[PDB]
């Protein structure tokens, strides 16, 4: 029963290189190629490229040329591969694979039966910002007879993750912490609302909690109405 | 080329989902599964054989450049992302996630203009909320002195409630404080199913 | 009427008993006496399908050369599966004759005659013979060496030009000399001699027809990206040494899109541990022979495998490829099929 077993997940900087590999068992090791796939979320499953453990033979993705390194231990039937000058855009998870159809004589190296559990790699910064919170206002009049929408907006931190409660977690009801997004500058922003009363405005006090462990930072702000 | 279609799909259990591929050249195309925190699995190959261990609910079809998995009767180990192959090539992937059926919701939707805390760091960050709807289904788009934008703005959406099975949707608009004080009116457009027209909700910059 | 099928060839060829030579030896035995006049019958309004990269005349082929390998280059130390085999490897008298190989009672080999064919597809002019040409079994990579020549237009061959792991054949239609040398008085360097201006205009030729094949799009040569040295550089044997070739500068894009007309150079080493390509393992065989080892050859073909990936450029790049000397018969057998009558 062909298996295919991968090294450990790890972190690394941006700048370092990486290697992992792949061990596998239960058929010729010979006579087929072996493929090292990487999957990131949200971003389309990308082929590396592929090796035949023959000779060592390669074909790596023309977009990785000069970065990437695959070779083979024949006796112990390993495949390891190596990627330089890491970025962040490196993050994800790293999968060794192998078509479904293979002979002594023949393969089709493409139908992905065989996967390996696949090793998990990020590449991030050790650098720590902490966020910007600015307060989302409910808005001007006091509209007795509706509920008003108020927040405030977690931006431009990192890495991952921040926290917000709303009134040292007493206020819980209504409220909305959404899943954070990536920014262009490589930063984390995200929003926390909650919906509330609009008689409460002018008389109960709102503030949100922001906690990011990574930069050693508790910040609280009070949204309130603006005044015009 | 190879396009997958949809990118989300939110369904409930025994409902069938479609999941579609249009490619740029023919040729053998396969199709994998994505458990959560497992190693892909190959589900269809050569278009429309099944791999050994896949049930016949699921089923491979071909209209023209049109590649199309069918998976009726959704399980449980069903749900998970779904991409398709040829090749070196993958689809950007079909997120299949569960749904829970409630009666349909039509989204509160509320705008936050800039901090004036904000304002002072030289961006200018709009918020558009839309609160507790059903189904998940939902379209945003910003105007800006009634300019459609493009690519300066980032969604986010919540799980689905565990209470009211409602979804809650927040994007927001990134602007200079530069370009931003160059225009007035800010809008967020929000079409969804529980509403008879796509509702709009702006405000008008300096004036309170 | 007939149908394609696969039996057990037997081959033919004009080896002499006298002879001392490995290739000669061998055939004396295996081999059957060639035909002083073959039989060749040319099938009118008959259209058959070919396959060479289906076609398991080549299977035969490689399980021969295999035979003929260890039954000759034996090592003096024999490295496979931990342990190991110490031989005797005297030195051998190695030069490559033609084999044909021949269809037994109730079998015919087809053969494909247009002009232009591509080793996959229908063809027109098909005729009936009872043996194959003579195929010398020249093991070599990246260069196709002594191989018969296209007879029209270089040809492009490949089971299937979308995929980047099928290999890509190409088909020559004007030699193009390579004069190896290792002279008398470091033993194990050498050299091989190309001629700048052929070689440039037989490449500059390829990259216009792989244009035709890939949209016009700029066609790029490069060394390759990886594996034993058996696929990285030229590998092929001489006179019974192995010789191992650096190719970088025969694919210089530069004398295709002045200077370069001159001699080309590649620096070659003898290597005496090397890995079997019959796919065992490590061998080890003895120094190379005192005095001048030489050997002209013609470039027939050459062995290219395409780069990969999602980019979106308009380039496409190719490598020296290599490492399945099956292909190395398939650019001879192509032309041939085994039918069954009736
Ligand atoms: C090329 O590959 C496709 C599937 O990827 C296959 O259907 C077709 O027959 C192949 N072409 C040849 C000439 O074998
Ligand atoms: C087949 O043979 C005929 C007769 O000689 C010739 O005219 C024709 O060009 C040949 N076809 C090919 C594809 O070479
Ligand atoms: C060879 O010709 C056949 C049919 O004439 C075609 O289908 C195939 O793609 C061709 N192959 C190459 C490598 O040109
Ligand atoms: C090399 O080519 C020349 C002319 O093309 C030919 O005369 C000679 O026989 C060839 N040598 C071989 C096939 O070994
Ligand atoms: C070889 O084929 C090329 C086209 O690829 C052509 O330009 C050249 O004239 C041919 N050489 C011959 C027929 O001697
Ligand atoms: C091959 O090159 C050697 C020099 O390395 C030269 O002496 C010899 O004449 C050449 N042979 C041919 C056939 O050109
Ligand atoms: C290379 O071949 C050309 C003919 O194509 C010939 O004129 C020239 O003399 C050759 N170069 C050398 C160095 O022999
Ligand atoms: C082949 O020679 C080139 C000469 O520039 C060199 O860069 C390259 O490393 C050599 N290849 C091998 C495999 O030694
Ligand atoms: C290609 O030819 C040019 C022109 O002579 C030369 O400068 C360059 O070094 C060559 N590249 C090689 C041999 O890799
Ligand atoms: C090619 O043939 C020539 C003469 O026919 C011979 O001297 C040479 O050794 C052969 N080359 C190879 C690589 O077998």
């Amino acid at each position: 029963q062909v298996r295919l077993s991968q090294s450990g997940g790890q972190m690394k900087k941006p700048g370092d290189s990486m290697r992992i590999s792949c061990r596998a068992s239960g058929y010729e090791f010979i006579n087929c190629p072996i493929n090292w796939i990487r999957l990131a979320p949200g971003k389309r499953p990308e082929w590396m490229g592929w090796m035949k453990p023959r000779h060592g033979a390669v074909s790596y993705a023309r977009q990785l040329q000069g970065r990437v390194t695959m070779t083979r231990d024949m006796y112990s039937e390993t495949a390891f591969l190596e990627l330089r000058s890491l970025t962040s855009d490196d993050t994800a998870v790293y999968f060794c694979t192998r078509g479904k159809y293979c002979t002594a004589r023949d393969y089709y190296n493409w139908d992905f039966e065989h996967w390996g559990q696949g090793t998990p790699v990020t590449v991030s910064s050790a650098s720590t910002k902490g966020p910007s919170v600015f307060p989302l206002a409910p808005s001007s009049k006091s509209t007795s007879g509706g509920t008003a929408a108020l927040g405030c907006l977690v931006k431009d931190y990192f890495p991952e993750p921040v926290t917000v409660s709303w009134n040292s977690g007493a206020l819980t009801s209504g409220v909305h912490t959404f899943p954070a997004v990536l920014q262009s500058s490589g930063l984390y922003s995200l929003s926390s609302v909650v919906t509330v009363p609009s008689s409460s405005l002018g008389t109960q006090t709102y503030i949100c909690n922001v906690n990011h462990k990574p930069s050693n930072t508790k910040v609280d702000k009070k949204v309130e109405p603006k005044s015009c | 080329v190879l396009t997958q279609s949809p990118g989300t799909l939110s369904l409930s259990p025994g409902e069938t989902a479609i999941i579609s591929c249009r490619t740029s050249q023919y040729g053998s195309l396969a199709w994998y599964q994505q458990r959560p925190g497992q190693a892909p699995r190959l589900v269809i190959y050569s278009g429309s054989t099944r791999a050994a261990g896949i049930p016949d609910r699921f089923s491979g079809s071909r209209w023209g450049p049109d590649y199309t998995l069918t998976i009726s009767n959704l399980e449980s180990g069903d749900f998970g992302v779904y991409y398709c192959q040829q090749y070196e090539f993958f689809g950007q992937g079909t997120k299949v996630q569960v749904d829970i059926k409630r009666t349909v919701a039509a989204p509160s939707v509320f705008i936050f203009p800039p901090s004036d805390e904000q304002l002072k760091s030289g961006t200018a960050s709009v918020v558009c909320l839309l609160n507790n709807f059903y189904p998940r289904e939902a379209k945003v788009q910003w105007k800006v002195d009634n300019a459609l934008q493009s690519g300066n703005s980032q969604e986010s959406v919540t799980e689905q409630d565990s209470k009211d099975s409602t979804y809650s949707l927040s994007s927001t608009l990134t602007l200079s404080k530069a370009d931003y004080e160059k225009h007035k009116v800010y809008a967020c457009e929000v079409t969804h199913q529980g509403l008879r027209s796509p509702v709009t909700k702006s405000f008008n910059r300096g004036e309170c | 009427v007939w149908k394609d099928a696969d039996t057990t060839l037997f081959c033919a060829s004009d080896a002499k008993a006298h002879e001392t030579e490995v290739h000669n030896v061998w055939a004396t035995h295996a081999c059957v006496p060639t035909d002083p006049n073959p039989q060749e019958i040319h099938l009118e309004n008959v259209t058959e399908n070919f396959n060479m990269w289906k076609n398991n005349m080549v299977e035969q082929m490689q399980e021969d050369v295999i035979s003929l390998w260890d039954q000759s280059l034996q090592p003096c130390v024999k490295l496979t599966g931990g342990s190991v085999i110490k031989q005797a490897c005297p030195k051998i008298s190695f030069d490559p004759i033609p084999i044909h190989y021949c269809t037994p009672a109730g079998y015919v080999i087809l053969k494909c005659n247009d002009k232009n064919f591509n080793g996959t597809g229908p063809c027109k002019n098909v005729s009936s013979v009872q043996c194959t040409h003579g195929i010398k079994p020249v093991v070599s990579t990246q260069l196709l060496l002594n191989g018969s020549l296209a007879e029209e237009e270089i040809i492009i061959r490949s089971e299937n030009l979308t995929n980047n792991a099928k290999t890509i054949i190409v088909h020559l239609n004007k030699s193009v000399e390579i004069n190896c040398t290792r002279p008398s008085n470091d033993i194990r360097k050498a050299y091989c001699e190309i001629n700048g201006t052929k070689w440039n205009k037989v490449l500059k030729q390829v990259t216009e027809k792989l244009k035709e094949h890939f949209n016009n799009k700029t066609i790029i040569f490069q060394p390759p990206s990886g594996g034993d040295l058996e696929i990285t550089m030229h590998h092929f044997n001489c006179r019974g040494e192995f010789f191992y070739c650096n190719t970088t500068q025969l694919f210089n894009n530069t004398c295709i899109g002045k200077g370069c007309n001159g001699t080309i150079t590649l620096p070659c080493k003898i290597k005496q541990i090397i890995n079997m390509w019959q796919g065992t393992g490590q061998a080890m065989y003895a120094p190379p022979i005192d005095g001048k080892i030489n050997c002209v050859s013609n470039i027939t073909g050459i062995l290219l495998t395409r780069d990969g990936g999602a980019n979106n450029t308009s380039n496409e790049t190719f490598r020296p490829g290599g490492g399945n000397i099956k292909d190395n018969w398939r650019s001879e057998l192509y032309k041939y099929k085994v039918v069954q009558i009736e």
